[PDB]
RNA sequence: CUCUUAAGGUAGCCAAUGGAUUAACGAGAUUCCCACUGUCCCUAUCUA
């Protein structure tokens, strides 16, 4: 309603949401790609120094740096550290599809959960070895 | 190409025109000005008289320049054809004449406008627009004569057949009453007219018809007379540009029965004669008639003559009769192979459409892979079932038949649960409830 | 010759004979069939394909019809009528480029009275060479005078005012005599005639159009010089690109600059782009625009090269003469 | 449908089978369509339908004379038949134009307050090498627009008319200084190029300079007629 | 064995109807010409079904299915899912599937044996189309093309390909379906000819604006009439190359 | 509802007027579309032309191919962000506005569309429905 | 009596520079771009 809330989340002014973060932070290959891009001008920095929590492009490896060296950055990792809370979730909150959102969550907790975290981690370190 | 002109606006004559553009004027401006208005306002008026005026005829001379062909743009077969029906030199003169007709009336109203911006009392500004509406009626005025022969020309030119000169295309000529119109008819649908005396097609008429998923036209003449050029008349000029101009395969009809009103002697020297006309195109002899006579029980000279004309590569003599539909089917037949052979044959001489017509020609095929049976399935009622016939007393009333008799399109109502195939009938028209105290019947709805 | 009444049955002109006939008619459709090729290679791959995907060219920007104004011929008209001697003043750079040629024919048609000569401007811009074999190839037709003007420090201004000064002695039963100055926008009349006078008299800008209005100039007590605005007569050879790169239109009034900045490479040497700009590696005009943007630092908001104010700022260095190139006069006979 | 098909199918189906009567009705209620029409159109169609109606009264009665006349029965070389075509001036006197119809008034200043320029508002005749005065001594303004450089002359002798070339204004008969300024009214004396009328003089001399009066007012018809005097 | 026909004066049948060796599946917009038209030639001998998907007409595009099976997108309500079961017989599965790609008609290129697919389907719609319509699955293109179904016309007799699919790729796409392939246009040029036509077995249904040449291709190609083998491109090249 | 369009056209919200930038959805070259005219639109003084979901439009493009740029196209709304309502009884909106090329007879220049496509433009335009991957 | 078109292959001779195409500054006059928006489509609502 109010101008900030407006003009900060109005619809042509939308990011990237929290479960596609996840399932892009959730495999090795979709890190490679979103890590190796080719020289694009339409994206800072030439599409490098992308922070995949984020979502965003920085214009140089020390701006990178300094984002991943804060807060903001931190806040958008404890985020994503839970359930990226698809609609089976709210389904089962109102007791619909409770057997599937069971089988989606236990395969959360044994498969993709592991995987996810390992790949952070490896990001992490490459990002820490690169800058 | 384009083929067809009938889109040409109809041309007003000089009179008329000068009616139409003279009463648009005084229609569609404003006409009351007083002297005791504003000088400005008074020029304004009157400039506006002549700029409106002279827009339309501008307006209707291109029109009819840009509505016309031209005659050295278009493929020369059909600036032939227009030049023995229209008389190119005329055409082109007049179409000239009315291109002046503009740039003068162009020229009358800039020149007649500057000269009213100095214009001092009313009655010098209406004088000044009179003149220049005057001058302009004198020019078009002197359209009389060219505005006249190109509406005659307008009204010829839109009823004229399109003929593609770059299809495939069966010529039909000979003498006349020898049997090319009843020929065209045999083997198209077009109306042209059959009698029994001489030149009554004095145009070239076009059918059509499929072979072989192919669509070829078919070009029947009038009759061309043992003449020269010298002597020749349009109308004969029509078949010899035909001949001339189109790719084809030429049928040249005979009468031996000489009922046309030629001698077989005078039909052979015709070919002959008409020889140089029919090179690199395809050939052949069609001799009509065969009802009447035939080749076999001719006089020996005759024979000899027909023999003659055989004797010319690569031409065949083939025998018909425009009352023996099989025979006249063969005779299109070899001629459509003859052509489709000529010019398959002039494109494997090409280089260019070769790689494209290898990959839309090839049919890729398996091999194998594994030792899984794969083959059609076609259900016992589909195979058992009988073929529909639109008109039969007894035949199988369709879903626009029941729809048609109930209440016909956009008002019957179908009930697609008519179709239901349920362990009752009773329970076709059955209401399925999908709600009950806020929740979703059909999830809770399950078998045991 | 048609029509109900018509009498002709008979073709006029016969043909001598049936192989003459099919002779021509073969010469007829191979000349048809080769016309068709040469035309279908331009016209068919070009406009007449769009019409079936149902596309329309952009409209034409009103930027680049300025100099053909009724306002504006109709001063030029007056200025010629009220001039006996007519100057036209064209760019060192590109003289038949900025020539007015159907003004030049109307002169010598309807007021052969009235004397025409030549002043190649902007002579500073081009080698010495370059402007010498000018010289001699206009001087074939009309007389030529190679000119710098300058308020300051200037070339050719005594010449100038010599043959002013013969061309009154020869008129010196006038009591006065009228110099008029024309030519294309921005070749520089008011310069030239700021030059004469050794004073600011007529205004001078960059931009095309400055001049608008006529402006007499006391030179001496018997030489007015007439200050005109610049003429763009029309043509249709005459593309948007060259209309442009002759310094005519003003470039913050155009639609895509990034389509004329190709002009620009082609235009120039490499070297002198680099040497002017600071940058090197470019292989297209397009990584041209964006290694300028990113080396001057126009970026748009989130680091986006402005490319269109690159482009503009290029085709304004171009026309204004801070990038040098020339067009080569014809070769030495 | 191809070449004449109209008439074919006229031809072969014939025409609507109360044409031909129906015909016939119509061109009988023709004359009293031709008194209703006359009786009821008003304004500008009524006019033009009764101009019409006087043209084909005319012309009928023409084609009649003709028709009766036929029925109640230079000296030119062979290489031209069959080939068609006081000392007092025509106008001794003309009508009187004032300098008050003859010039107008053009105020110059940012407040109009100047009034010295005057603008000829009629033809004139500049003549070969003319050059506008400088704006800030021109008193006397001869538009472009109003410049004439060709007449229509008419040779009284042999009927032609010719578009011929001005070389001077010898009289205007309003004022010797409308005739050195040039203004082309009626009644002007003005000198023309008669080269291609081909006159000779009685001693050999090739004529290319004649004598004209002007007959019309060009201010008003937008060109200038004249007769030669010969 | 190839008619023409058009729904409500368009030539893209297979954007409107669904026919398999089983089964038909036609819009329920409008009169009733389109049903009529697929009745005279199918009788009472399949099921031919009035359907709407998601609402909309446009059933060849958002559904797949073969003789064993019909796939539904996720935007299907449970009333045409019900609809669609009850009009069917047990013998065909019906099955409702949650994926992205919904137009499953357009993404999925089937016959009875195999199916080529999207090749960025999910693991578990693969796996729910090979247990459904009991098929072998291949994740390919057709020359680049994405949308299998659109620029695929596929039978257990023949297929016909976009016209700009190479030789290499058509042996590739043959060597996978066991079938022969021609590449070929539909309805006067186009190439999207999976959504130009439909074809089963026994029946192939184009638009009208199909020329005689390409109605002649398309019964080669799927073996429609007796008398029609699928070599019969060697008898058809001298109409083929007029035409081309 | 335009020539080429299957049947008739319910009215959604109204939501690119003239001088509207979308999204361009196919893979014809271009990124954006400017949208200079709307096909059908009817005059009333001071009232701009406008778009919605399902429309036709004439576009120039601003970003994308040199070749396809400086040209007048048409081209088919595909998505818009202005909320609309559905018969079904819920309204519903996209994130971004978007459009594909295609030629006076409702073809694709393109072969595909990225993003999903709305169920009333793909029912509308059968050949956005054929080459749509996602219909909603 | 005589005068101007000798100059030549993408930067010269002649005296760092060859300049006023002058930095900076300005409630001076003007054009364009990004951003932004109720200027507008098209108006609605709230407070004193
Ligand atoms: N007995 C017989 N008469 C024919 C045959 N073909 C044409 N005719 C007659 O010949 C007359 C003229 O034929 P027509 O079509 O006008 O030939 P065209 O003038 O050369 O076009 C017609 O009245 C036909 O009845 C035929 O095969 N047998
Ligand atoms: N380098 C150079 N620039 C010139 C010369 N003459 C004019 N200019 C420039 O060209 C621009 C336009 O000059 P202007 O006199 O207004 O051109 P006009 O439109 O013909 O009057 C001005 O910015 C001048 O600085 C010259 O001889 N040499
Ligand atoms: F000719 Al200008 F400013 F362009 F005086
Ligand atoms: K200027
Ligand atoms: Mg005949
Ligand atoms: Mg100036
Ligand atoms: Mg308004
Ligand atoms: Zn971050």
């Amino acid at each position: 309603m109010g101008r900030y809330s407006v003009k900060r989340y109005k619809t042509k002014r939308r990011t990237r949401d929290l479960d596609l973060i996840y399932n892009d932070l959730s495999t090795k290959e979709s890190v490679q790609k979103l890590l190796n891009q080719p020289l694009d001008e339409t994206k800072p920095g030439l599409g490098q120094h992308y922070c995949i929590h984020c979502a965003k492009y920085m214009e140089t490896a020390i701006a990178l740096k300094t984002h991943l060296k804060g807060k903001v950055h931190k806040r958008r990792v404890k985020e994503l550290r839970g359930v990226p809370y698809t609609q089976e979730v709210s389904d089962a909150a109102a007791g619909y599809n409770l057997n599937k959102f069971l089988n989606r969550v236990q395969e959360i907790t044994q498969s993709v959960g592991p995987e996810k975290e390992s790949n952070e981690a490896l990001l992490k370190e490459h990002l820490d070895s690169t800058l | 190409m384009q083929l067809s002109w009938k889109d040409i606006p109809t041309v007003a004559p000089a009179n008329d025109l000068l009616d139409i553009v003279l009463n648009r004027t005084q229609r569609k401006t404003p006409t009351v000005i007083r002297p005791g208005f504003k000088i400005t306002r008074i020029r304004a008026f009157y400039m506006r008289k002549v700029k409106y005026t002279g827009e339309g005829f501008v307006e209707k001379f291109e029109d009819i320049l840009k509505g016309f062909p031209n005659i050295n743009d278009v493929h020369p077969f059909h600036r032939d054809l227009m030049d023995t029906l229209y008389e190119k030199n005329h055409y082109k003169i007049s179409l000239a004449a009315i291109s002046r007709a503009k740039s003068l009336v162009e020229q009358v109203a800039r020149d007649y406008v500057r000269l009213l911006k100095f214009g001092q009392s009313l009655f010098q500004c209406k004088q000044l627009k009179r003149a220049a509406l005057g001058r302009m009626a004198t020019i078009v005025k002197k359209l009389r004569d060219p505005l006249a022969y190109l509406e005659q020309v307008r009204q010829h030119i839109g009823r004229l057949p399109s003929i593609d000169p770059n299809t495939r295309t069966l010529l039909i000529c000979g003498y006349p009453n020898v049997g090319k119109s009843s020929f065209l008819r045999c083997i198209t649908k077009s109306d042209v007219d059959v009698q029994p005396y001489a030149f009554t097609t004095k145009s070239l008429y076009v059918g059509h018809f499929d072979y072989k998923y192919l669509r070829f036209q078919a070009i029947d003449t009038p009759g061309i007379l043992d003449r020269p050029t010298e002597e020749m008349n349009n109308i004969e000029m029509q078949s010899i540009y035909a001949i001339a101009h189109l790719r084809s395969c030429v049928l040249y009809f005979m009468d031996l029965s000489e009922q046309c009103g030629f001698t077989i002697e005078a039909q052979v020297k015709l070919f002959h004669s008409i020889k140089p006309l029919f090179a690199n195109k395809s050939v052949m002899v069609v001799i009509n008639k065969t009802d009447i006579i035939r080749p076999e029980d001719l006089d020996e000279e005759r024979a000899q003559l027909l023999e003659s004309v055989k004797e010319v590569p690569g031409v065949e003599i083939m025998t018909s009769s425009c009352q023996l539909e099989e025979n006249v089917m063969e005779v299109r037949n070899k001629a459509c192979e003859k052509l489709l052979a000529s010019r398959i044959e002039n494109k494997l001489k090409s280089q260019s459409r070769i790689n494209n017509v290898l990959n839309k020609i090839h049919v890729a095929q398996p091999q194998a892979r594994d030792d899984v049976k794969r083959t059609p399935f076609i259900p016992e009622s589909v195979k058992n079932l009988k073929k529909y016939d639109p008109e039969d007393p007894n035949r199988r009333k369709l879903a626009r038949d029941i729809e048609a008799e109930n209440g016909g399109a956009g008002v019957f109502n179908v009930n697609l649960k008519d179709k239901y195939l349920l362990e009752d009938d009773e329970w076709k028209n059955d209401i399925m409830p999908e709600i009950l105290d806020g929740k979703n019947v059909y999830d809770f709805l399950d078998p045991e | 010759a048609f029509g109900p009444k018509a009498q002709r049955k008979r073709p006029r002109l016969a043909a001598s004979n049936l192989e003459d006939l099919v002779k021509a008619t073969n010469e007829d459709i191979t000349k048809y069939e080769e016309k068709q090729v040469l035309d279908a290679t331009l016209g068919l791959m070009g406009n007449q394909e769009d019409k079936e995907n149902g596309w329309t060219s952009a409209a034409k920007e009103a930027i680049f019809s300025k100099g053909q104004s009724k306002r504006i011929w109709n001063e030029l008209y007056k200025v010629i009528d009220s001039s006996d001697v007519v100057i036209h003043v064209l760019d060192a750079r590109d003289p038949l480029g900025t020539r007015c040629k159907s003004v030049e024919e109307y002169m010598k048609k309807e007021t052969p009275h009235k004397h025409l000569i030549y002043v190649l401007n902007k002579c500073d811009l081009v080698p010495t060479w370059v402007a010498a074999a000018w010289v001699k190839h206009l001087s074939k037709e009309r007389p030529t005078l190679a000119f710098h003007a300058s308020i300051t420090n200037s070339f050719g201004k005594g010449s100038l005012i010599q043959l002013l000064r013969q061309f009154s002695q020869l008129h010196t039963d006038r009591k006065q005599i009228s110099v008029g100055f024309i030519g294309y926008p921005n070749t520089g009349k008011s310069s030239i005639i700021n030059t004469l006078r050794k004073k600011k008299v007529c205004q001078v800008a960059p931009i095309p159009g400055e001049t608008k209005v006529w402006q007499y100039i006391t030179l001496m007590k018997r030489i007015f010089l007439i200050d005109c605005p610049g003429i763009v007569p029309p043509s249709s050879k005459d593309s948007e690109e060259d209309i442009l790169f002759r310094g005519v239109v003003r470039v913050e009034h155009v639609t895509h600059p990034e389509q004329y900045i190709p002009g620009v490479l082609k235009r120039c040497q490499v070297k002198h782009l680099e040497r002017t700009y600071e940058i090197s590696g470019w292989k297209d005009a397009t990584e041209f625009i964006e290694i300028l943007a990113r080396k001057q630092g126009r970026l748009l908001k989130g680091g986006e090269p402005d490319e269109s104010g690159v482009s503009k700022q290029i085709l304004n260095d171009f026309n204004r003469g801070k990038i040098p190139w020339f067009v080569l006069p014809p070769e030495k006979e | 449908p191809q070449n004449d098909y109209i008439e074919r199918h006229i031809k072969q189906h014939g025409k609507r089978l109360d044409h031909e009567e129906r015909k016939r009705k119509r061109e009988a209620r023709e004359s009293h369509k031709i008194s209703e029409r006359a009786q009821k159109l008003t304004g500008w169609k009524g006019k033009q339908f009764a101009k019409k109606r006087y043209a084909e009264k005319v012309s009928m009665r023409k084609k009649i004379k003709a028709h009766e006349q036929s029925k109640v029965k230079d000296a030119l070389p062979t290489y031209l038949l069959d080939r068609e075509q006081k000392f007092s001036v025509p106008l001794p006197k003309v009508r009187g134009i004032s300098e008050e119809e003859m010039f107008k008034v053009i105020k110059t200043g940012k407040s109009r307050s100047k009034s010295w320029k005057r603008m000829i508002t009629k033809h004139t005749f500049v003549g070969e090498g003319f050059t506008r005065r400088p704006v800030k001594m021109e008193r006397i303004i001869r538009p472009s627009a109003l410049r004439q450089k060709k007449a229509n002359v008419t040779h009284p002798e042999l009927g032609v008319t010719v578009f011929l070339p001005i070389l001077a204004v010898k009289k205007n008969p309003q004022s010797p200084m409308y005739t050195q300024l040039g203004v082309l009214t009626k009644g002007t004396i003005i000198e023309v190029n008669v080269s291609e009328l081909g006159m000779v003089t009685a001693g050999g001399k090739v004529v290319w300079g004649k004598y004209a009066q002007v007959t019309n007012e060009p201010d008003r018809d937008g060109c200038v007629n004249a007769v030669l005097l010969v | 064995m190839a008619t023409r026909t058009q729904f409500e004066n368009s030539n893209e049948i297979g954007v409107f109807s669904k026919l398999t060796n089983t089964y038909c599946l036609v819009a329920v917009g409008g009169s009733e010409n389109f049903y009529s038209a697929f009745e005279a030639e199918l009788g009472d001998a399949i099921p031919i079904v009035h359907t709407t998907i998601a609402g909309t007409r446009i059933i060849g595009r958002m559904t797949a299915g073969n003789r064993r099976g019909l796939l539904v997108p996720t935007q299907t309500t449970d009333q045409e899912l019900q609809h669609l079961r009850n009009s069917l017989p047990d013998s065909v599965k019906i099955q409702r599937v949650e994926e992205r790609l919904s137009a499953l008609g357009n993404v999925i290129c089937c016959n009875d044996y195999v199916a080529l697919v999207h090749p960025d389907i999910d693991r578990e719609t693969e796996e729910l189309i090979s247990d459904v319509l009991g098929v072998e699955v291949f994740r390919q293109t057709i020359s680049g093309n994405i949308l299998v179904g659109s620029y695929c016309s596929l039978s257990n007799q023949g297929g016909l390909v976009h016209p700009q699919t190479s030789v290499q790729d058509q042996e590739e796409l043959s060597s996978l379906l066991q079938v022969p392939l021609v590449a070929g246009t539909v309805n006067r040029g186009s190439s999207v000819v999976g959504a130009g036509m439909v074809v089963n077995d026994y029946l192939a249904v184009t638009g009208l604006d199909t020329t005689a040449p390409e109605l002649s291709v398309i019964e080669s190609i799927f073996r429609l009439q007796d008398a029609q083998p699928e070599s019969i491109s060697g008898n058809l090249r001298d109409t083929l190359i007029e035409t081309y | 509802s335009g020539n080429g369009a299957q049947g008739t056209k319910f009215r959604i919200s109204l939501g690119l007027p003239v001088g509207a930038i979308m999204n361009c959805a196919d893979n014809s070259g271009a990124r954006n579309l400017y949208i200079i005219a709307v096909k059908g639109s009817g005059s009333r003084l001071n009232r701009l032309p406008a778009a919605s979901l399902g429309d036709m439009v004439m576009a120039t493009v601003k970003k994308g191919k040199p070749e396809l740029r400086k040209k007048v196209m048409p081209a088919i709304v595909v998505r818009q962000a202005k909320s609309w309502r559905r018969r079904d009884g819920v309204f519903l909106y996209f994130e971004d506005n978007a459009g594909v090329i295609a030629n006076p007879k409702g073809e694709m220049k393109g072969s595909a569309i990225t993003g999903p496509v709305g169920k009333e433009c793909a029912d509308l335009w059968p050949r956005v429905a054929s080459n749509s991957g996602v219909v909603v």
